[PDB]
RNA sequence: CGUCGCGACCCUCGCACUUGGUCGCUUGAUGUUUCUCUUCCCGUUCG
């Protein structure tokens, strides 16, 4: 339904997502899939404890996403 | 005092209602429900997370005289994944936008 | 099969017990095909000894407090909610009304 | 479709539960939280959901360094099947 | 407790604000004041508005034997009497169900079809060789259903006239059929039978 | 070769040890039947926790998801 | 998994149990199973603590948490 | 007017953003210029109808003689009471988690009228007392500070470390 | 009326304010 | 470990639809990982 489509509308923007592990990633959503798999590019990663690190590109499996934070502009999307 | 909702209110009726969404790691997400899914994936606008710190958790034990000081993160427009939801509770109804106050 | 039995229990008082041990006393208003319950005039509770074992029950106590209904400081952490929607995967047990004529519902 | 269900409940492993239901004998269900339930099966399905009668629930709880048994009697109950570890036929 | 008085002063501010009385009642439900207390408050809620029935209909929705007693009062005092037609039909005492409905049609009527089935379908099944020659020789050697049928035929269209006449015959309305017919073969022969059984030999 | 389900259908009427993924429990018993979903029915079962027997159970039905492995016992 | 852009490139996976495996992606699956060539178990900075795994290595997809390019 | 249930139930509720800058998140309940006179046999029982949660309660320009008994509120982090006729500041009556309190242009005349401010919750970060008679008195600011030294702002002027370190020495 | 009463048919058919509390609130 | 801030030096002259750099916190508080308590003035609540 709408929640995955909203993650398609977020492509090209800086998403922030938290995993079940507590790890955080923030970066440009370059791909996303109906399973909520995502690809982030130019990624600020963060271990659950808060130790930051940086990565060029990452793929994240949907099963392990806790939540995804999406740009505020998309509250204007025609989906709603 | 608190909000009452009609007993027939399915999740599809609670769109634009501000929910508290309770999740498998003991945290709550609070925001107006913009959309949902068969999985209970949720879109929460202007979302704010709360958690109970381990320093406050002791205050939940036996002796409204307890006053827990939760820790909060303002998240913004957020998609919750369905696996994480334990339960949802209605916190508030759709309010008038403050624009509507403006007299002229 | 038997979720279509639960769908008949509308407007009847049930004590749902959750996987984490929280007990939800309330009037059952709905059961989705996936066992998502909706209940009204609810009283969440955590059994007495569970409040002493915070390594296992800290998450349960935190989710109970964060419902915002625990304005009562009653022991066993009672929280009162006018409405709750419970995702069906979280249900451990449903303690049914004693007077329920099971045969008429199952047949 | 449903013919396979009537096959599997008759020949397959759940024939134990079916036999216990038909002969009305109590089963000792063992749950993922280490609670036992001793009860009569009134109905079940492929997920091992059950409607149970005369449920007796049994478990240990701990005080300090020793354990005290606890008990409940529940007249009628429904059990979500994902929580079942084992079901044992009472002799 | 104090909290009632906060609504009472509000009633003294503007008593015709219906939402004040509604919120006052709602608080008394939420705390659970007794039935005989809430009755006094609902009767106040009606008495301040005795010119309009809608508040009586909310009262009846809470009083739901006293709801039938007050409904008999509200029928004596017409859309609510139309709403009563299903309850009134189940009383089966036809004068008590029919009089309020015909009064509501007089001050309009929607019961005109359910009561027709109350005649032919509901009342009529219960209200209805050599042996025949023996009976005839012995003779030789020696009406609520009818009223219901007449009421139905009073405003019945031409197509249902035969059905009404047949219902009158099934109600053993010999005199009524004889009177009405004086104003299809089967109807004529039914009038024959009414004359023959009533003993009007010269006309028969 | 022997695929999982043909193999398990071959162990029926032979004694197996079903080790669960939980509680370090292993049930040792005669396999009577199995589901397409790999539920199991054992007879003459013995509960073992960490190799210490909790005695003979009789018949047991074991839900598929609790199982770590089934091993044949010689 | 439109994962093709990683093919024959080196990747580092974080997988269930906080374990990490690095290797060359030689194939993938609907369930996000993956095949690694030249695979290595990683658990520290010290190359003596990291272990060269087998010539071929299949990772069952529900275990993968993230799959990070190198 | 005086407090009645419809007044407290009908009151405009809308989310504001003044505490966040980006998102509208604080429910502001408006009771302004409404000329509610206080009456203990009408007001607190009416305030049992004040919606929950609520975060700013704006009782500006009302005829209250003391701070309303909102002591049962965990949620009202901002209480506005400007231009009211408050005479005494009983810190028991404040909300449990009140952070900002605005007593501008009330009728407070002596430090004895302030003395029970000491009882206010340690969550109180902001106080406004401008336009009270008390603001003209000598050592007024130092008095308010040693009554409640954990203020961060008093009369919209920052409580410096030396002011706090003075106030806590008493 | 639903017609007029007659005995033969009758037998078969039968055999089938603010002021309430305002002043009190002015003194209590 | 991080994070809210606080307060000083370093950026900008103003009518829109993320002010920037840097230092002390010798505590201004706060969240989170890993390792191994007596006593005296006193504020405020409870039955």
């Amino acid at each position: 339904g709408i929640p995955v489509k909203l993650l398609n509308e977020a492509q090209g923007h800086i998403v922030s997502l938290e995993l079940t592990t507590g790890a955080t990633y923030r970066g440009k959503l370059v791909e996303s899939e109906d399973s909520m798999n995502v690809q982030l590019r130019d990624v600020i990663a963060t271990e659950p404890q808060g130790a930051v690190t940086h990565m060029d590109q990452i793929f994240v499996r949907g099963s392990q996403i806790k939540f995804i934070v999406v740009p505020d502009l998309l509250k204007n999307a025609p989906l709603f | 005092s608190k909000i009452q909702v009609a007993h027939s209110s399915r999740l599809a009726n609670l769109i634009d209602y501000k929910l508290r969404v309770l999740t498998q790691d003991g945290r709550v997400y609070i925001g107006q429900l913009m959309a949902f899914d068969k999985h209970m994936n949720l879109v929460l606008n202007e979302c704010i997370e709360e958690r109970v710190p381990k320093t406050q958790l002791d205050k939940l034990r036996p002796r409204t005289t307890l006053n827990i000081k939760v820790e909060k993160r303002v998240l913004g427009l957020t998609i919750l994944r369905g696996e994480q939801i334990l339960s949802t509770v209605v916190e508030d109804k759709p309010l008038l936008s403050k624009k509507e106050r403006l007299v002229r | 099969k038997l979720v279509n039995f639960l769908k008949k229990l509308r407007n009847e008082q049930v004590t749902i017990e959750l996987k984490n041990g929280t007990t939800v006393w309330g009037t059952l208003q709905s059961v989705s095909p996936q066992m998502n319950a909706i209940l009204t005039d609810v009283k969440l509770t955590l059994p007495q000894p569970r409040l002493n074992k915070l390594n296992s029950n800290g998450i349960a106590m935190a989710s109970l407090y964060l419902t915002g209904g625990q304005q009562p400081t009653a022991s066993d952490n009672i929280a009162s909610l006018q409405y709750i929607n419970i995702r069906g995967n979280t249900i451990r047990q449903i303690i049914l009304p004693d007077s329920l004529n099971l045969d008429s519902l199952l047949v | 479709l449903e013919e396979l269900e009537e096959f599997e409940f008759k020949h397959g492993p759940m024939s134990l539960i079916n036999d216990a239901m038909v002969t009305r004998t109590p089963v000792i269900i063992s749950l993922r939280n280490n609670h036992k339930i001793i009860a009569r099966v009134k109905a079940f399905d492929r997920h091992c959901n059950m409607v149970l009668e005369n449920v007796k629930e049994l478990w240990t709880e701990k005080k300090g360094k020793n354990v005290i048994n606890r008990e409940r009697f529940i007249s009628k109950l429904f059990l979500r099947g994902d929580s079942v570890i084992v079901v044992l036929k009472t002799p | 407790n104090d909290e009632d008085v906060a609504f009472e002063y509000e009633i003294q501010k503007t008593p015709q604000n219906i939402l004040t009385w509604k919120r006052y009642i709602e608080y008394w439900k939420e705390e659970g004041r007794t039935d005989k207390q809430i009755r006094w408050l609902y009767e106040r809620f009606c008495s301040q508005f005795v010119t309009d029935t809608s508040i009586w209909e909310d009262y009846i929705r809470w009083e739901s034997s006293r709801i039938f007693w007050l409904f008999q009062r509200c029928l004596k005092s017409d859309r609510i009497c139309l709403s009563y037609l299903e309850l009134a039909i189940e009383q089966y005492d036809l004068a008590m169900i029919r009089h309020a409905l015909a009064s509501s049609l007089m001050k309009m009527r929607k019961v005109w079809d359910p009561v027709i089935k109350f005649v032919e379908e509901k009342v009529l099944p219960l209200t209805q060789e050599a042996e025949l020659i023996n009976v005839l020789l012995v003779k030789g050697f020696t009406i609520w259903s009818s009223h219901i049928l007449e009421r139905y035929l009073k405003v019945a269209p031409q197509q249902k006239r035969n059905e009404s006449l047949a219902t009158l015959a099934l109600t053993r309305d010999n005199i009524t059929i004889k009177s009405v017919y004086e104003k299809p073969f089967e109807l004529n022969f039914n009038y024959l039978a009414s004359l023959e059984k009533l003993g009007l030999d010269n006309q028969y | 070769p022997v695929n999982p389900k043909p193999f398990l259908k071959g162990l029926v009427n032979h004694r197996v040890g079903v080790k669960l993924k939980f509680n370090s429990t292993e049930y040792r018993g005669t396999l009577v039947s199995t589901d397409n979903y790999f539920n199991l029915q054992l007879n003459e079962a013995e509960e073992f926790v960490a190799g210490v027997s909790h005695g003979t159970l009789g018949e047991i039905f074991i839900r598929c998801n609790n199982v770590l492995y089934i091993r044949e016992l010689p | 998994p439109e994962l093709k852009k990683y093919m024959d490139k080196k990747i580092l996976l974080n997988i269930n149990g906080s374990r990490k495996v690095a290797g060359i992606l030689r194939g993938y699956d609907i369930f996000l199973n993956v095949v690694l060539d030249d695979a290595m178990e990683i658990n520290g900075e010290d190359p003596a603590n990291n272990h060269q795994l087998g010539l071929q290595t299949v990772i069952r997809g529900n275990s993968i948490i993230s799959l990070e390019a190198l | 007017m005086k407090f009645t249930p419809s007044i407290v139930i009908d009151a405009p509720q809308y989310y504001v953003d003044h505490f966040n800058g980006k998102y509208n998140v604080d429910k502001c309940v408006i009771l302004r210029d409404l000329q509610l006179e206080t009456d203990s046999e009408s007001m607190p029982s009416s305030l049992k109808h004040l919606t929950k949660p609520t975060h700013i309660l704006d009782l500006t320009n009302n005829d209250l003689i003391m701070i309303p008994d909102l002591s049962r509120r965990d949620d009202i982090h901002t209480l506005l009471l400007g231009r009211n006729n408050i005479v005494e500041v009983d810190g028991r009556l404040l909300p449990m988690n009140v952070q900002n309190l605005t007593l501008s242009n009330n009728s407070i005349r002596r430090f004895e009228d302030l003395q029970r401010l000491r009882r206010a919750p340690r969550t109180l970060k902001n106080l406004t007392l401008i336009g009270n008679q008390v603001c003209h008195l000598a050592n007024y600011r130092e008095h308010v500070l040693r009554l409640v030294p954990h203020l961060e702002t008093l009369d919209f002027q920052n409580v410096t470390a030396e002011e706090r370190k003075s106030a806590m020495s008493f | 009326y639903h017609g007029k009463v007659t005995a033969a048919l009758t037998e078969f058919e039968a055999n089938w304010t603010l002021a309430d509390m305002e002043h009190w609130l002015v003194q209590r």
